[PDB]
RNA sequence: UCCCCCGUGCCCAUAGCGGCGUGGAACCACCCGUUCCCAUUCCGAACACGGAAGUGAAACGCGCCAGCGCCGAUGGUACUGGGCGGGCGACCGCCUGGGAGAGUAGGUCGGUGCGGGGGA
RNA sequence: CGCCUCCUAAAAGGUAACGGAGGCGCCCAAAGGUCCCCUCAGGCGGGACGGAAAUCCGCCGGAGAGCGCAAGGGUAGAAGG
RNA sequence: CUGACUGGGGCCUGUAGAGCACUGAUAGGGCUAGGGGGCCCACCAGCCUACCAAACCCUGUCAAACUCCGAAGGGUCCCAG
């Protein structure tokens, strides 16, 4: 991690739940990050976005 | 040094062989077609079928898929159920697909 | 010429104690035979100085036998400078591999310039059959110079005995000598220092 | 003066010197060789100077063979330093030397003149030696 | 074939000068051409267009032989 | 397969003759045709304009065939190249399309070269099969001059079953590829 | 790249055009154009494709042109340069051949002026 | 059970490189085509399909050659567990048990399991 | 001054010195999962611009290439493309 | 009754020694690019070298951080004292 490197939240975007903390160079991938994880609490797979940590 | 023939039957089948199940192994010939199970372990084969044994037809896919219920047929007579099948150097499709599908048909568990 | 040697059995006994009774172990064999032999040093020396491993010696053995054998293998103590064991291989009526000595004929004129004849080879490896070993195998260097060659290319060869090295190998060569008025271009020879192969992110 | 044109490490560490040689034990290409009695560390001063002692007596003729090489690097701690703090920094090179070595050999020379030489050779070094004659034995080898 | 990348080649009537027509495959029906195998000098023998020289030096010269003896 | 001159030419009158001039004693070990090989070696086209389509576009007229991209296995400092870059082209001429292409090669092509003097006899790989140069494109009858506009030729393999040059330069001289020597 | 290995301009009437060919002048692009009869005046564009092959005929089998002309012209001079004559050693230099003066000028066989 | 071919394993170059010779009934290749399923950063080369005129040329298989490559004793030595001596030392010896590597003789142009097709 | 790699280290593991040598304080949205296909470096010969080295073709070539970065281990019957 | 130690048996190891197949070192010789020097040339190529010498090979060697090899021992499990 550095600042370029950040580190982030994922949120899922149904029930609005952070469930995961990952990480990404958001000068090689500037965009919010959305991929498909699993919600415990919807307990079936959704979109997550990135969200700020 | 090996062909990319050599290198894809060793890559297929040393995953097969990996998960230790009987192999539905399958040789194709620009005429016929031939396939026999294998246990490795033992390093025997189990039973056979080919369309130079049932002396088949033409059609080289029609007769891939009935030398699969044939080895099939024989199979489930001696108990063999599940195997894993073997395309070793040939793409999963067509003359060795047919023979998969017909040997499925039959009652083999793959 | 044709050598002998008596020579003797051995089962049990042990090396050291034969090398103390003056004796030097020693073994037989070709693609039959194999025993274990041993030689009395000073009478074994005496045949080895004279017969290296070209001429034949042959062992008599005490069953009454009499073997042809070359010397195959000669085992030295690195430590005292001394044989300390021999390969004595029992010749048949096929052919073999051996050395026989190069005899250097003439003198050379890089050599009579002041040159230094650099002899590479003092035998060469030659298969031959053993009902004709060759006493040696003259060699004409009367023409080489500095620094001028010869190979087993220019090896001119008896009848029925034909080269087991590559023709391609150096056999001699004629040097510049000695002299002593290049000292002092090699004492006043600054050095540079020695490098150290770089290791980590510096390659 | 001989050592390594370039080396993988710049400190060996010292080792041991127990044994006889490990080869180099037969006259392999000169006439006569001289060969060690004891172990050292012949240091490349040594060897130059056995050498130059070799040509001086030729004057002018004969061959030297020298078939040992300083590639060890010689270390040494600046002087009145303490202990610790490092190693040393090299100061020269030697090469290990154990007995039946053959150091030097001549050849293109009479015999007194092999013999002469050998021994004024052998003076310069930190061991005995002897002068041995290529013989059948180093042939066999 | 793969479809859709490759220029399809039909028949085609190339014409050189010399009037030649080679009765070829192109991707062009029809081409023209200013020569052909059927007319270049290199092809047709030694057809040593202009220079069938002699040189014609640099003893031709022979302008002349009046001088004496 | 189609009807080509050439392609029926190498088996009515190449064939026999080099049977003839060699004696062989198989149907196969007479030499035959494998391929040609197109290679547009542009490496002008790196960080300049990567737009070489121009000439992809001019070799998918001349073979018929829609040639690949080349890119370079190693960066290099000199020549402006880092790994992966774009640097030319390459299409692999076979069968119907093989013919078609020498076939205007030898009859077309080769003499609108300038000052044409012939194919260069020693360029046989050694292997028996032959590679030869060219500095345009124009040198084609599908390339006219209106549409064309820098100056970029490419490099021809011609690969033959023949296991020498001696057979090689037969079948090729045969078939009427014209040497200067 | 039509005639005569070269592509001579449209645009531009013939003989004029045809001296835009190496080995043509004004004099003969007025040779070719009468010898086969086609106006001198005439558009290269406006070229029948019959009057261009009678147009090319002419001037590639009379006079010798492009390669072949820059052929035997480097083997005058490079014969001028090997017979060891005073007008090859002007060549071996890049010196004028001509009998101009060399104190001054002479800067086209030399070149612009190589400073000292 | 005996030979030949086709599969598929085991040992892991004594099995390889090279040279030569041989095989097409069968089988296997190449082959013949690219309609069709499928395929080419281009290419029916490969992958794939439908075929059956030809050829064992390539590949494959089988023999044969020791130039290379690989394997390699016996004997002797180094070294050494344990036991003892010697030298100011660098170091050197002896007993008992173990015992290389290099090299030498020499070996090798594979051996074998299982199923399938053919041959007596 | 913590951490990684090698050696020292006496053929299990471990083992010290202000002993011999290097690295880390990152990075990758693919450089991650899986399926499918593919096989290097290098050397010889051949080929416009084109060279020691760009791209192309042939032959040889068990891994000396590659695996983001030190070093070691591992590795093409892939962990490489 | 399992212990130290000991018997037999299996597996793990990379030291001692040795080796040079790898990574490096290395003296000489052979061979043979590139250089330096000398005849000849500037007209682009040649010819000669007791000069320095890449790569290849040969003879002969070196290495804690080299290993195609490789002990004695050591470790550990089972059975037995
Ligand atoms: N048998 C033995 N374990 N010997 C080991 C070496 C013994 C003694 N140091 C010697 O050099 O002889
Ligand atoms: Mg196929
Ligand atoms: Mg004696
Ligand atoms: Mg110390
Ligand atoms: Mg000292
Ligand atoms: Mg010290
Ligand atoms: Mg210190
Ligand atoms: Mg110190
Ligand atoms: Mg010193
Ligand atoms: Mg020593
Ligand atoms: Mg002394
Ligand atoms: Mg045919
Ligand atoms: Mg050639
Ligand atoms: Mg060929
Ligand atoms: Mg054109
Ligand atoms: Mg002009
Ligand atoms: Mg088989
Ligand atoms: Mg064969
Ligand atoms: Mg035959
Ligand atoms: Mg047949
Ligand atoms: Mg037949
Ligand atoms: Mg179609
Ligand atoms: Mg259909
Ligand atoms: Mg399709
Ligand atoms: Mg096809
Ligand atoms: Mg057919
Ligand atoms: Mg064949
Ligand atoms: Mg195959
Ligand atoms: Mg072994
Ligand atoms: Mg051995
Ligand atoms: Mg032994
Ligand atoms: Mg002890
Ligand atoms: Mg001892
Ligand atoms: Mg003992
Ligand atoms: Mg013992
Ligand atoms: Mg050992
Ligand atoms: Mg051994
Ligand atoms: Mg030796
Ligand atoms: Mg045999
Ligand atoms: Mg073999
Ligand atoms: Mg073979
Ligand atoms: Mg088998
Ligand atoms: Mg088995
Ligand atoms: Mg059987
Ligand atoms: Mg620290
Ligand atoms: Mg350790
Ligand atoms: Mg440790
Ligand atoms: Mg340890
Ligand atoms: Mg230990
Ligand atoms: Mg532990
Ligand atoms: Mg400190
Ligand atoms: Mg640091
Ligand atoms: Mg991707
Ligand atoms: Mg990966
Ligand atoms: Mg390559
Ligand atoms: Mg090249
Ligand atoms: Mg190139
Ligand atoms: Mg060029
Ligand atoms: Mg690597
Ligand atoms: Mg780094
Ligand atoms: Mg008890
Ligand atoms: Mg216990
Ligand atoms: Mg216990
Ligand atoms: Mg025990
Ligand atoms: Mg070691
Ligand atoms: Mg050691
Ligand atoms: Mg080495
Ligand atoms: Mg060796
Ligand atoms: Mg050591
Ligand atoms: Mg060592
Ligand atoms: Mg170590
Ligand atoms: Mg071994
Ligand atoms: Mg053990
Ligand atoms: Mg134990
Ligand atoms: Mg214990
Ligand atoms: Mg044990
Ligand atoms: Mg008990
Ligand atoms: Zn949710
Ligand atoms: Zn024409």
């Amino acid at each position: 991690a550095s600042e370029v490197r950040i580190k982030l939240l994922l949120e899922c975007t149904e029930c609005k739940r952070r469930n995961y903390a990952t990480e990404k160079n958001k000068r090689n991938t500037p965009n919010k990050l959305e991929l498909r994880k699993y919600c415990p609490w919807c307990r079936k797979h959704t979109v997550h976005r990135e969200v700020k940590i | 040094r090996l062909t990319a023939y050599e290198r894809r039957k060793f890559r297929v089948r040393n995953r097969i062989k990996r998960t230790g199940r009987l192999r539905l192994s399958v040789f194709r010939s620009l005429k016929h077609i031939y396939a026999q199970i294998i246990d490795d372990e033992k390093g025997v084969t189990l039973v056979s079928a080919s369309s130079l044994a049932l002396k088949l037809k033409g059609n080289k896919t029609e007769v891939a898929r009935q030398v699969g219920r044939a080895l099939a047929e024989k199979a489930l007579a001696l108990g063999i159920k599940q195997v894993a099948f073997d395309r070793g150097p040939y793409k999963y499709h067509g003359r060795v697909k047919a023979l998969a599908e017909g040997a499925r048909e039959g009652g083999l568990e793959f | 010429m044709e050598y002998r040697l008596k020579a003797y059995y051995r089962e049990g006994e042990k090396p050291s104690a034969l090398r103390r009774a003056g004796k030097l172990p020693g073994v037989m064999y070709n693609r039959h035979l194999n025993r274990k032999v041993y030689v009395d040093l000073v009478e074994f020396d005496k045949v080895f100085r004279q017969a290296s491993i070209h001429h034949v010696i042959v062992l008599e053995l005490p069953d009454g036998q009499s073997l042809p054998t070359l010397v195959r293998q000669v085992n030295l103590d690195k430590r005292r400078r001394r044989p300390e064991h021999v390969d004595f291989f029992v010749l048949s009526d096929e052919p073999v591999e051996m050395y026989v000595p190069l005899r250097f004929v003439g003198t050379p004129a890089g050599v009579r310039a002041g040159g230094v004849l650099q002899e590479i080879h003092r035998d060469i490896l030659v298969k031959v059959s053993p009902r004709n070993i060759p006493e040696f195998i003259e060699v004409d260097v009367s023409g080489l110079e500095i620094g001028d060659s010869l190979h087993a290319s220019d090896l001119k060869l008896p009848p029925g005995v034909e080269l087991a090295v590559s023709p391609e190998e150096t056999i001699a060569a004629v040097v510049p000598p000695e002299d002593v008025e290049k000292l002092a271009e090699e004492a006043a020879a600054e050095v540079a220092e020695p490098e150290v192969i770089k290791k980590g992110k510096e390659e | 003066m001989l050592m390594p044109r370039r080396m993988k490490y710049r400190k060996q560490q010292r080792g041991r010197l127990k044994g006889a040689t490990k080869g180099g034990d037969y006259v392999a290409f000169g006439d006569y060789g001289l060969v060690a009695l004891e172990p050292a560390w012949i240091t490349a001063q040594q060897i130059e100077a056995a050498r130059v002692a070799m040509v001086r007596h030729f004057r002018r003729g004969g061959k030297i063979f020298i078939r040992i090489f300083p590639d060890k690097p010689y270390t040494k701690k600046p002087l009145e330093v303490r202990m610790g703090k490092g190693k040393g920094n090299v100061e020269g090179y030697v090469a290990v030397v154990k007995p039946g070595r053959v150091m030097f050999e001549v050849a293109g020379v009479t015999e007194e003149q092999a013999m002469e030489a050998l021994r004024i050779a052998g003076h310069k070094l930190p061991i005995k030696t002897k002068i041995v004659r290529r013989d059948a034995y180093d042939e066999a080898q | 074939m793969k479809e859709g990348i490759h220029p399809k080649l039909v028949p085609a009537r190339i014409i050189c000068g010399c009037g030649n027509v080679i009765e070829t495959y192109s991707t062009k029906p029809e081409i023209y051409v200013e020569v052909c195998s059927k007319c270049h000098p290199f092809y047709t023998g030694q057809q040593r267009f202009v220079d069938t020289e002699g040189r014609v030096e640099r003893f031709q010269r022979r302008y002349g032989d009046s001088y004496r003896k | 397969p189609l009807d080509v001159a050439l392609k029926r030419k190498y088996y009515e009158e190449v064939r026999p003759e080099l049977i003839r001039r060699f004696g062989y004693q198989n149907v196969w070990e007479v030499p035959r045709l494998e391929k040609v090989v197109i290679n547009q070696g542009l490496g002008e086209a790196k960080e300049d304009a990567r737009i070489l389509e121009k000439a992809a576009q001019e070799l998918a007229l001349i073979t018929g065939q829609k040639p690949a991209v080349t890119r370079a296995k190693k960066s290099i400092s000199n020549f402006k190249l880092r790994k992966g870059m774009p640097i030319g082209l390459r299409v692999t001429l076979r069968r119907d399309r093989m013919w078609i292409f020498l076939e205007k090669l030898l009859n077309v092509a080769l003499p609108r070269i300038r000052d044409f003097r012939g194919l260069n006899p020693n360029s046989f790989d050694g292997r028996g099969n032959y590679n030869l140069g060219l500095r345009e494109q124009l040198i084609f009858p599908e390339i006219t001059y209106d549409m064309v506009d820098a100056l970029r030729g490419m490099d021809i393999a011609v690969v033959t079953t023949a296991e020498t040059d001696e057979e090689a330069r037969a079948l090729l001289e045969l078939l009427g590829f014209p040497f200067r020597k | 790249a039509r005639i005569a290995g070269v592509e001579i301009p449209r645009n531009k009437r013939v003989d004029v055009a045809l001296t835009y060919i190496y080995g043509i002048g004004k004099a003969r692009a007025k040779e070719a154009l009468e010898k086969t009869g086609i106006n001198p005046a005439t558009r290269v564009k406006d070229l029948t494709e019959a009057e261009v092959v009678r147009l090319r005929e002419y001037v590639e089998n009379t006079w010798k042109l492009e390669g072949e002309l820059r052929a035997e012209v480097a083997a005058n001079i490079k014969r001028l340069m090997d017979i060891g004559c005073y007008r090859g050693l002007r060549h071996r230099r890049g010196l004028p051949v001509r009998g101009q003066r060399t104190r001054t000028n002479a800067r086209t066989r030399k070149g612009p002026r190589k400073t000292v």
